[PDB]
């Protein structure tokens, strides 16, 4: 459904930036 | 099923909720304490950075392992097995129960579930030294 992949959608975010970053 | 993989990603995510809880250091009681330091100083930023994020998720009281799933559901990679970490290890403290393992069987679980053999051939964590 779509709140919890809304939510999935700022850690991936969180996480694809970081990787790019570090 | 529950394996030398399974144990090797279990404990090590047991032992960083117990020291992001405890605030007592926990990196002597894994195997691999070099990619326990790593996995602590990133879980750090992360949450350092996004915490204010991480309370309006967490304020909509959603199950935990159902925004795990989600964020594993297309790919894998170290930075999101880390921000899922950090995601769930700040929940754990806002909220002792976190020592009943919940938590780190479900990371674990959607990790291995999917993932196993990425996992197995990144080296276990030391895949994760990329960011040290």
């Amino acid at each position: 459904a779509r709140t919890e992949v809304q939510i999935a959608r700022k850690l991936q975010c969180i996480a694809d930036q970081f990787h790019r970053l570090h | 099923m529950k394996d030398e993989t399974y144990y090797i990603a279990l404990n090590m995510i047991q032992n960083y909720i117990i020291e992001y809880n405890t605030n007592k250091p926990r990196k002597s009681f894994v195997i691999d304490s070099i990619s326990y330091d790593v996995l602590k100083a990133a879980c750090k930023s992360v949450i350092k950075t996004n915490y204010n994020e991480f309370d309006i998720i967490i304020s909509r009281n959603i199950d935990f392992n159902v925004i795990v799933t989600q964020v594993l559901e297309d790919k894998i990679n170290w930075g999101r097995i880390i921000t899922i970490i950090a995601f769930c290890a700040y929940y754990s403290k806002k909220v002792p129960q976190y020592y009943d393992g919940i938590i780190s069987e479900a990371i674990t679980d959607a990790i291995l579930s999917k993932y196993r053999s990425w996992f197995i051939d990144q080296d276990y964590w030391n895949g994760i030294r990329i960011y040290k």
